[PDB]
């Protein structure tokens, strides 16, 4: 099950 | 960058049985970018029908990838795996060994 | 035994050829299970185990949409990254992703992670106690403010803690007979004769599960770890792996030798010897 929250970027 | 020179083995899924249906195997590893050439060879010959499995990596960064393809072990038939990278001046051949 | 679920993010530009490649895979401990490849027609993600297949469109909807957006996630960074260590935009470069979580025997949280890599090196990862940082140079430094101010940190720990590992345990229910199978290594040795005063002996370790094994030489008991070849476990493509360690043994000292295999699947260390 992929992280589901909005990766935050670089 | 750093650039990492593939690790190579060729096998067989199963032990070699004249005959007797097999996958031929060329396992490749540590390398560094992902950019890479593999080839199974059959007397010389590049197979056409041969699969690979999704690119992943180890805990070091480095990749690894597996090539394979069905085929039936014979006598006379000479079998082997072709890599080119960037961090080889010139393609890998490494010959099927039953023994390996 | 122990377990853990594990994701693979690679982002590779490609300077003057359109949208950088990215390839995302998952597994659970030596199984991958899913996949996603940007160059794929379906722009989906695909399952890899057969396990996993009975999961609902419902799961497969969702997983793409997460994947897509993880995907457009690193195309972005691409390019920030490319900015922090001002280089040109005709150059390919990689970032490369992982998180997952680690559970004991007893299928309890016991270990988290959150990294990433810029062109093959460290660049920013979650540490042990999911709540600090590790920056090597400046750039790094940036990100973890960054990520700081947006408390990226609580966030990822809920996902490994709570998410991350009900998820695994599922997995491992729902695949029983393939994740929670160990099975011991087939053992064999050959001898082959490499000139008239040497030969060859290779000890080999077949169709077990998981990778994780140990193969050492002796020589009356002593190790020969310098004076062995260790090949890297390898995948036999049916699920179980592969390994062998070979010495050179001069003509008459066979019985000095002997193999030892360490493995889940086997209740006592195994000791072999050519005899």
């Amino acid at each position: 099950r992929l992280y589901q929250n909005p990766t935050t970027y670089i | 960058m750093i650039q990492r020179t593939p690790k190579i083995q060729v096998y067989s899924r199963h032990p070699a049985e004249n005959g007797k249906s097999n996958f031929l195997n060329c396992y490749v590893s540590g390398f560094h970018p992902s950019d890479i050439e593999v080839d199974l060879l059959k007397n010389g010959e590049r197979i056409e029908k041969v699969e690979h499995s999704d690119l992943s990596f180890s805990k070091d960064w480095s990749f690894y990838l597996l090539y394979y393809t069905e085929f039936t072990p014979t006598e006379k038939d000479e079998y082997a795996c072709r890599v080119n990278h960037v961090t080889l001046s010139q393609p890998k051949i490494v010959k099927w060994d039953r023994d390996m | 035994g122990s377990h853990s679920m594990r994701y693979f993010f690679t982002s590779v530009s490609r300077p003057g050829r359109g949208e950088p490649r990215f390839i995302a895979v998952g597994y659970v401990d030596d199984t991958q299970f899913v996949r996603f490849d940007s160059d794929a027609a379906s722009q989906r993600m695909e399952p890899r185990a057969p396990w996993i297949e009975q999961e609902g469109p419902e799961y497969w909807d969702g997983e793409t949409r997460k994947v897509k957006a993880h995907s457009q996630t690193h195309r972005v960074d691409l390019g920030t990254l490319r900015g922090y260590y001002n280089q040109s935009e005709a150059g390919s470069h990689t970032v490369q992703r992982m998180y997952g979580c680690d559970v004991g025997s007893d299928w309890r949280f016991l270990r988290g992670y959150h990294q990433y890599a810029y062109d093959g090196k460290d660049y920013i990862a979650l540490k042990e106690d999911l709540r600090s940082w590790t920056a090597a140079d400046m750039a790094a430094q940036t990100t973890k403010h960054k990520w700081e101010a947006a408390h990226v940190a609580e966030q990822l720990r809920a996902y490994l803690e709570g998410t991350c590992v009900e998820w695994l345990r599922r997995y491992l229910e729902n695949g029983k007979e393939t994740l929670q199978r160990t099975d011991a290594p087939k053992t064999h040795m050959t001898h082959h004769a490499v000139s008239d005063h040497e030969a060859t002996l290779r000890c080999w370790a077949l169709s077990f599960y998981p990778a994780e094994i140990t193969l050492t030489w002796q020589r009356d008991g002593e190790d020969q770890t310098q004076d062995t070849e260790l090949v890297e476990t390898r995948p036999a493509g049916d699920g179980t792996f592969q390994k062998w360690a070979a010495v050179v043994v001069p003509s008459g000292q066979e019985q000095r030798y002997t193999c030892h295999v360490q493995h889940e699947g086997l209740p006592k260390p195994l000791t072999l010897r050519w005899e």
